[PDB]
């Protein structure tokens, strides 16, 4: 079902 | 108490007045106090009445109630609903988070929280910068909060202002003559963030103020970090910095047309050739100091490509488009090194690409190189080892033969990062242990589905041999899933996920081949879950005893003939011919089970309870334990 | 008395053993209600409270098994013209008493054993091929 | 390999066939008893394969397999063999 | 005799197959003409025995009363399900 | 397929038989098994004689009630017969 | 082909030798120095087990050979409560 | 696909039972109302 498409620093974007 | 906390919380939601008003009087005071400054808990969140009051903008019922009481702001509560849900904040935190600028200055009137401090250190202006609004952030520094307050981690406001797309912000921020080489965790100085979601105009705005570039932790300049994510603007703007260099010229143009070669959102082949030729032009312009390519020692996973060091033959990688995108990939492996975070996944789109287009040994190539990459790393990749048995479940499908050394390799990746798993699991109390736990999970069905594909691929005798060394590897580490699962009960039960991808036509649990395999193995055919029941307990529980009675049939030949025990209970006390719960497997189990008087014996032994404690041999304590 | 678990005493247990196993091993005709009763005290063994002696049984057996081997290995070397004729007698006779001793050792391969070590026949074997074939093995090879 | 010492005083052959794939199958009723001096082949090799090949049944057919002839009651003339 | 139920025996077969290919074509369109479905089926039970049209139609009466199809009540030639 | 605990004060033999079948060849094996002369063997159920001739399904034994399970109290008596003094089995010990 | 075992209270009990080599122990015991090959006797001592759980495991040697694969309804072994935790030990020592 | 048994020993498939019971509540072969397990 389209690999490519199934692809897709949290703790330090929060604010 | 806790149901009239409801009651307010729900009058204050709505954003009335006398409401409220009827349901916070003719009590006495403590009462009132605890319900003014307690949170009620909705959604799963516990969050203040004055947080959804805040939050809907109702601004005149929180007024109301500064005037009629002492409310205070110093709650704690959570930050915000989008993906960090993380306590400890106040309430004029998620105030100056709501985007509602009265209901801020209100709360500032009365006791003002400006300078908050949560477990991550967070100031209401955090929340300001994030949301965006330049009264909010103006009036919170104008009530003489600190905006140098550096988290744990190091994130100024300043850098979550570059990060997003407040210009307004970020430039407030640094006319008020803030500091632009803010050091972080990682080593990003607020630069690295603009430049990373191309934002030109916040670029231009820290280089008019004079940010200076700085090479972060992981070896990338500001302008490299620009070229790393095809943003070719704030690559521009970089470029013109008065004191760059060919050397680093050169290289951003490289990398922005490597960068350009692997991405979902910003794909341009032709991109990728004007910018590699002109950083090839550029480099030999002059026949004097002249600056030839360092080129890297052929990879086998691209293909056997060695650059480009001519124009000549990049002109002749012109019109062909794999070869550029191997071309791209090799000055990106180049340019970031073997150890940088970003560098694996454009190895990844393009083996997803090859994928996509039914070419899946170079696929397999390229995906490998990007395990072994994140393997160096110390990288969770419970995501890519699904996506090799995503792979490999889909040529096997196809009716496509698998390398066995490819298979091979896979494996021990799945061991060695099984065993890294295990010591994140030990290592983590309770910081992101859930997180930690169902990767762990994944990754043991992730090797059982290479298994399942290993059983069903003709290998060598070494290969073979090879495989069944890894499988043995990761039995004598007695991988357990959250409900004492072993690698055993897993391949013997029918509730194990298969993933909803191409794994569901190769990989299907109860399998008999899986099961023989890590019997043979060395897999402990008497383990016990948490619930006590072993691998004979689960398989009699299979709901589907005649669609796939060769699949039920030879599983309890393999568990009974590796030494399962046919009689021994759980926690519930229950043999599994009690626990059988279907006919079939009841007659195939009673067909294989081999009587014994020590079965018996140990049986009307827990029947009757009798107390047999120091009263038999140790090792018979537990053979009472079990039957 | 009865298989109760009770405290042993190591020594004159393992003196009656060893004496029986050497008869076994040397093929002396035993007799056979001392072999049950030797049965009866490998239990005991394996058993006894507060520790189980099973450890302890297997090191001594494997040191009992390691002398007998190199005293036979003295043997055969110091009998320099027939050093073929007494190592196929030797052999014989321990091969028999190898396999009559992973009989009387039973429990301790299907109890302590298989629950790493390995069994008491396989034992004997491996301390007559490292200390009876393999210090003299060009010796009999060119012979 | 039987714990005690078995003599079935013949020379043993059997074709096990599958039920399904085969097209010889059971649809007359044929009662047949089984002979007493060949029953005790069939009552342990139905204990043989019930413990190697398990949750099989055997349904044995008789009129698709051959035998042999003793003829302590005739005076042994010759030797024949026919149909069992 | 046994000649003539062994081609018996096909008879038999074949109705399963038969039935088996008409209820797989009606789950994939759920509706068709009745002189689609036949040229239909004949193409998919083709490397094996070429069916009559006789025994199609037969098969489908048979399908009728095992509800697997119905005729449509707009259109007695279109063929709907149950 | 009847079984049966032959019992002669200390000694018990544990024996199969078929349901109809005369006692005559259970003497003639509980003299192979006893090394003994034949004819002082006098078998009791349950301290009485019976035929030497009769089928022991009918002495009043059959193989719904003699199983593989405990069998019967058979006694066994050897002519000098003898007193019938048929030693019990132990007494099992006091549990808590 | 008939074995004796003698208990530790003196109670002697025969059975088949292919009835009681269905247990380890036994096999072991019978094999090695002094199988004392008189075919009839084959003597064993067993001065721990008691008469009651000796006899409960001949009983149970017979109870194996006639149920070792047949009969699906197994009928059920009666251990008595009493005899029970030292019928267990015994089978350990038998390895039944 | 699962199989589906009844209390007249009557097992067959699961989608076949549940349109024979849609239809009616009778054995395909003999007269007796049908029931799961
Ligand atoms: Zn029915």
């Amino acid at each position: 079902k389209k690999h490519s498409l199934d692809l897709l620093k949290l703790r330090h974007l929060s604010p | 108490m806790e149901g009239l906390a409801g009651y307010v919380y729900k009058a204050a939601s709505e954003g009335k007045v006398l409401t409220l008003a009827a349901l916070l009087l003719n009590r006495s005071e403590s009462d009132i106090r605890y319900l003014l400054g307690y949170v009620s808990q909705q959604g799963g969140q516990r969050s203040t009445p004055l947080i959804i009051a805040a939050r809907n903008g109702h601004a005149k019922v929180v007024r109301l109630l500064l005037e009629h009481y002492r409310v205070q702001t110093q709650q704690t509560g959570t930050v915000r609903f989008d993906g960090y849900v993380i306590d400890g904040a106040t309430a004029l935190w998620c105030a100056a988070g709501a985007g509602h600028f009265e209901v801020v200055k209100l709360l500032v009137s009365h006791g003002a929280n400006v300078n908050h401090t949560t477990v991550t250190n967070s100031t209401p202006l955090r929340a300001a910068c994030f949301d965006g609004r330049l009264d909010i952030v103006k009036y919170l520094v104008e009530n003489n909060a600190n905006i140098s307050i550096a988290n744990k981690y190091d994130n100024t406001c300043l850098m979550i202002a570059a990060y997003k797309g407040h210009t307004d912000v970020v430039r407030y921020l640094l006319e008020q003559r803030a500091d632009p080489n803010a050091k972080a965790h990682c080593g990003a100085t607020a630069l690295h963030f603009a430049a990373e979601a191309g934002h030109i105009d916040i670029v231009k705005e820290l280089i008019k103020w004079r940010a200076a570039i700085v090479v972060n932790g992981h070896g990338m300049t500001p302008l490299k970090v620009a070229a790393e994510s095809c943003k070719a603007d704030v690559v521009e703007l970089l470029l013109s910095h008065a004191d760059c260099d060919r050397r680093s010229r050169i290289e951003a143009l490289e990398l922005l047309g490597a960068s350009f070669a692997n991405d979902r959102e910003n794909y341009d082949i032709i991109k990728t050739y004007h910018y590699l030729y002109l950083a090839m032009l550029e480099r030999f312009q002059d026949g004097d100091n002249i600056l030839e390519k360092e080129v890297l020692p052929p990879i086998h996973a691209y293909g056997n490509r060695t650059e480009c060091r001519n124009p000549q033959e990049l002109e002749s990688i012109r019109q062909d488009r794999d070869a550029l995108h191997m071309e791209g990939l090799i000055v990106r492996e180049r340019i970031l090194g073997a150890d940088n975070i970003d560098v694996s996944h454009p190895i990844i789109y393009r083996g997803a690409v090859y994928a996509d287009n039914m070419e899946f040994e170079q696929c397999i190539k390229l995906w490998l190189h990007a395990l072994h990459l994140r393997q160096k790393g110390n990288r969770n990749t419970h995501k890519d080892l699904l996506r090799f048995a995503q792979v490999f479940s889909q040529m096997i499908h196809l009716n496509e033969t698998v390398k066995a050394p490819d298979i091979e390799c896979v494996l021990r990746c799945s061991v060695l990062e099984i065993e890294q798993s295990m010591n994140r699991v030990k290592n983590i109390s309770d910081a992101d242990v859930h997180n930690a736990m169902d990767n762990y999970e994944c990754n043991l069905y992730t090797f059982l589905y290479l298994v399942c594909i290993s059983t069903k691929t003709q290998c060598s005798e070494e290969d073979q041999c090879k495989i069944n060394k890894q499988i043995y590897n990761l039995i004598h580490l007695d991988p357990r899933t959250r409900e004492g699962f072993t690698l055993l009960h897993l391949a013997v039960n029918s509730n194990t996920p298969v993933d909803d991808f191409h794994t569901n036509d190769v990989c299907s649990f109860p399998n008999a081949l899986v099961t023989k395999l890590l019997l043979d193995c060395g897999a402990e055919v008497n383990a016990v879950d948490n619930e006590g029941n072993s691998a004979l307990h689960i398989i009699v529980q299979y709901n589907r005893p005649i669609s796939d009675f060769l699949t039920l049939h030879s599983i309890i030949i393999s568990l009974v003939e590796a030494g399962a025990h046919t009689d021994m209970t759980n926690k519930q006390n229950k043999t599994p011919l009690d626990k059988s719960t279907t006919g079939v497997s009841e007659i195939l189990l009673k067909t294989q089970m081999k009587m014994s008087l020590k079965c018996l014996a140990a049986r009307a032994v827990r029947a009757n309870d009798i107390n047999y404690q120091d009263q038999i041999p140790r090792t018979l304590e537990e053979f009472v334990g079990f039957h | 008395t009865s298989l109760k678990p009770r405290v042993v005493d190591f020594d004159e247990t393992w003196n009656k053993l060893l004496t029986t196993i050497k008869a076994v091993v040397m093929l002396e005709y035993v007799e056979r209600a001392t072999w049950n009763d030797r049965f009866s005290d490998i239990y005991a063994l394996c058993v006894a409270y507060p520790e189980p002696l099973g450890e302890r049984l297997y090191t001594e057996t494997k040191i009992f098994l390691e002398n007998h081997v190199r005293h036979l290995h003295k043997r055969v070397l110091e009998s320099e013209e027939q050093v073929l004729v007494m190592y196929h007698r030797y052999w014989e006779e321990y091969s028999k008493g190898a396999d009559y001793m992973d009989c009387l050792y039973r429990y301790l391969n299907t109890q302590f054993i298989k629950k790493p070590l390995m069994e008491i026949g396989e034992l004997a074997l491996d301390m007559w091929r490292k200390l009876m074939v393999e210090p003299l093995q060009a010796i009999l090879i060119r012979m | 390999n039987q714990d005690t010492v078995i003599d079935l005083g013949i020379s043993f052959q059997i074709y096990v066939l599958q039920a399904g794939a085969w097209p010889l199958t059971q649809a007359p009723s044929s009662t047949f008893a089984i002979p007493q001096e060949l029953e005790k082949s069939v009552q342990m090799f139905e204990l043989f394969y019930s413990q190697h090949f398990s949750g099989r049944k055997l349904t044995w057919l008789h009129y698709l397999c051959t035998g042999e002839v003793k003829m302590n009651y005739l005076g042994k003339p010759y030797v024949a063999m026919v149909t069992t | 005799q046994e000649m003539e139920q062994t081609r018996s025996a096909v008879d038999e077969d074949r109705k399963m197959y038969l039935q088996a290919a008409i209820v797989r074509i009606m789950k994939a369109r759920k509706v068709l003409r009745h002189n689609a479905l036949i040229q239909e089926v004949i193409s998919q039970s083709r490397a094996r025995f070429n069916p009559s049209i006789s025994m199609i139609k037969k098969c489908i009466e048979v399908l009728i009363d095992k509800q697997y199809i119905e005729r449509s009540q707009a259109s007695a030639d279109e063929y709907s399900y149950v | 397929d009847v079984f049966l605990m032959i019992r002669r004060h200390k000694t018990t033999i544990f024996t199969d038989a078929k349901e109809s079948s005369t006692v005559f060849e259970l003497k003639r094996i509980v003299e192979g098994i006893l090394k003994r002369p034949p004819d002082e063997q006098r078998l009791y159920k349950d301290d009485q004689l019976l035929d030497d001739g009769k089928t022991l399904g009918e002495c009043g034994f059959t193989s719904q009630t003699a199983r593989p399970q405990a069998p019967a109290t058979v006694g066994l008596a050897f002519r000098a017969f003898e007193a019938l003094c048929i030693e019990p089995f132990s007494s099992p010990p006091e549990l808590p | 082909m008939y074995v004796k075992l003698i208990s530790s209270d003196g109670h002697e009990f025969i059975v088949k030798r292919e009835h009681a080599l269905t247990s380890g122990t036994i096999k072991a015991m019978l094999s090695g120095p002094g199988q004392f090959a008189e075919n009839e006797t084959n003597e064993v001592n067993f001065r721990e087990i008691p008469s009651h759980v000796l006899s409960k495991v001949c009983m149970y040697f017979t109870y194996k050979v006639r149920y070792t694969n047949s009969s699906t309804e197994i009928p059920e072994f009666p251990i008595a409560p009493e005899i029970a935790l030292e019928l267990l030990m015994a089978a350990n020592f038998l390895d039944c | 696909c699962t199989v589906a048994w009844g209390v007249c020993n009557h097992a067959f498939h699961f989608h076949c039972i549940s349109r024979w019971l849609k239809t009616r509540q009778v054995c395909p072969l003999d007269n007796r109302e049908w029931e799961f397990q």
